[PDB]
Parts: C-alpha cells; structure tokens; sequence
C-alpha cells in the first residue's frame, strides 16, 4: 500500500483570513497504468474578486 | 430649547407635522410606559451653543 | 399665548412638592405638556408627558411621580414623590399645538433637595 | 490595554439572539439603527472584546 | 488550555527559585510574559514583566528579580534570588500577544518563604 508522509509547500502562515475545508475522505495512492484512462479539465476564473 | 423628532414608525408625508409625544415602539419586543434600553422618547434636543 | 412656570421651593429629601404650569390660552387641554430636566451645568433631559390618553415618564422618575391634569382649568400639574438629592435640577414644561406649529416654552423651577 | 482582535467572516449574523436579550445593558450603534443590522450585508468584521 | 507552571518550592529566607511558564503555540516568541502574585490574605500586586529582550521591575522588586525567556522550547524562566517573607505568594504567568488577545491563565505554582 502507498502512504504519503511529506508535505513541503510553505513554511508558515501568519495572516490567515478565509478557509474552506472539505469533509475527510479517501483517495487512491496506487496505480502504475501506462495508457491514460481519465482526464480532468479545470477552468479557473477570478472576476470582481469572485 | 430647540427639540427635534428622531423616532417614528415611518417617513412622514410631505408638508406633514408630527408632534405626537407618545413613546415609539423602538424595540422588537414592545415595552409600554417610561423606557428602559427600549421604547425610547422620540424627541431629542439640539445642543446649540456659541 | 404664553406659559409661565412657578414653584420649586425649598424642601427635604423624600418630601412632596406641587408645581403648576399655568398657561395663557383657551385650548391647553389639546396642548399636551412635556416636562424637561436640566442639571445645574450639565446636559439636558426630559421628565414626563401627560399626552391625553396615557402617560410616559423618564428613567429617573419612573413611576415615582403622579402626573395630573386640570382640563377644566387648561393647566398642567406634576406631583413629586420620593424626591432625591440627586434630582437637583430645573424642571421645565412645554406644549406645542397641533395646528400651526408653535412653542409656548416656560422659564423653569429649581428642584434643590437637601441630603442628610 | 490588551484589547482582543478576532476575525468574523463568511457567516450569518442574526441579531435576534443578541439585541433581543435584556442582558446587554449598553448597545449604541453610531452608524445605523440596530434594526437595520440584518437587512444589510457587511464585510470583514473584527471582534474586539475587553 | 490552562497554562502549566513549575519551579517553586518551600525554602528558607534568602533562597532561590526558577519559575517556569509553559504554553502551546508556534507564536510563543511574539507573546509576552507578565507575572502576578497574591499574598495569603493580601491583594495581588505586580511582580515582573518581560517584553522581548526588555526587562522592567517595580519599586520593591528591582534587583532581586531577573526574568529570561527561552522561546525555542516554549519555556520562559523566572529566576528568583534572595527570597524574603514578604514575597510569600502563589505566582501566575500571564500571556499577551502583540495585541493582547488569546490570553491564557493557569493554575500556577506555590512559592513560600520560611523565616529562621
Ligand atoms: C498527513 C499530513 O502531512 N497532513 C498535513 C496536515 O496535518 C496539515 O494541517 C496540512 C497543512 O496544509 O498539511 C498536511
């Protein structure tokens, strides 16, 4: 089984204002299939602060 | 000596004079007679000073 | 046409006073009275008002007073009970008519009360 | 001298539990009447208790 | 969370102690440590206060008192020397951030001075 133990993104956060956290769940960490079976297309917008 | 009206149920119609000294029902829960931190007097005084 | 306020003598704590605001007029029953309070050199305040059907007092004089009407005389009168030395003020009395907005403000009466 | 600073965001601020309670002896809003608090939105709100 | 304090003990007059203040949080450096004690049967008065590297002491507690901070281990020491019977009291450490919010109070430790 595959587990994750490294989280090296940011050092420390001082001014924390807005936060949303989803409910805890589980996602897969295993799989070495060569050909791609899926694709996730994401669009990101920031209009008028939204 | 110059008093003004401050508390009223709504905006008075044009050219309408309102001199009723009855206690305004300021708070959500009505209180009758005198006042506490609610149903305060609808008249306040100008502090006209040279 | 005018209002004169007389009274406010020298009394003791807990005593009873009788202050009358006799009005020069002919429909002063319609001109409901409002009593105002000013401290000796501090900010002003109101006291009471017998606006015909019902009454309304202030926090300092809540229910301690017996406001009265003299409709047969077109004069107003306030009864002072449970007087305190911290009520040393200058009571007023005023009435504005319903028609043709106008004021008949008075002069004032001392509310000096001793403490012991 | 050590006045607190707590951030308030992304929430609903019904005052029918606060203003209607008789415990709060002092309640003076210098910009609006207490009634109009719910009918108007707000922004980043700081909760300072002392 | 109630703060944990340790380092006091019942010793004779002129003794030494080292009071500790322990709190959980990565911002332990940005906070401040203030000490207050209540003598048995007497009012609580000022003891000591440290602001980063600054040190301040009151009229009758200067010289004897010396406070140092170890912000890496989240432990602030309050070194004590030359204990006197008038210093017999229970000591509490106070936490205050750059603004003074998120304050916490703990049980503290008992400090007693014994006279020969
Ligand atoms: C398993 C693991 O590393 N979990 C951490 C979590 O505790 C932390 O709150 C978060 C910060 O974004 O990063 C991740």
């Amino acid at each position: 089984s595959w587990m994750e133990s490294e989280f090296r993104v940011y050092s420390s956060a001082n001014n924390c204002t807005f936060e949303y956290v989803s409910q805890p769940f589980l996602m897969d960490l295993e799989g070495k299939q060569g050909n791609f079976k899926n694709l996730r297309e994401f669009v990101f917008k920031n209009i008028d602060g939204y | 000596n110059y008093l003004y009206r401050l508390f009223r149920k709504s905006n008075l119609k044009p050219f309408e004079r309102d001199i009723s000294t009855e206690i305004y029902q300021a708070g959500s829960t009505p209180c009758n007679g005198v006042e506490g931190f609610n149903c305060y007097f609808p008249l306040q005084s100008y502090g006209f000073q040279p | 046409v005018q209002l004169q306020e007389s009274g406010g003598g020298l009394v003791q704590a807990g005593g009873s006073l009788r202050l009358s605001c006799v009005a020069s007029g002919r429909t002063f029953s319609s001109l409901n009275i409002v009593w105002f309070r000013q401290a000796p050199g501090k900010e002003r305040k109101f006291v009471a008002a017998i606006n015909d059907r019902n009454t309304a007092y202030a926090e300092s004089v809540k229910g301690r007073f017996t406001i009265s009407r003299d409709n047969a005389k077109n004069t107003v009168h306030l009864q002072m009970n449970s007087l305190k030395p911290e009520d040393t003020a200058v009571y007023y009395c005023h009435s504005a008519d319903v028609n043709g907005g106008m004021d008949y403000w008075g002069k004032g009466t001392q509310v000096t009360v001793s403490s012991h | 001298y050590a006045w607190n600073r707590k951030r308030i965001s992304n929430c609903v601020a019904d005052y029918s539990v606060l203003y209607n309670s008789a415990s709060f002896s002092t309640f003076k809003c210098y910009g609006v009447s207490p009634t109009k608090l719910n009918d108007l939105c707000f922004t980043n709100v700081y909760a300072d208790s002392f």
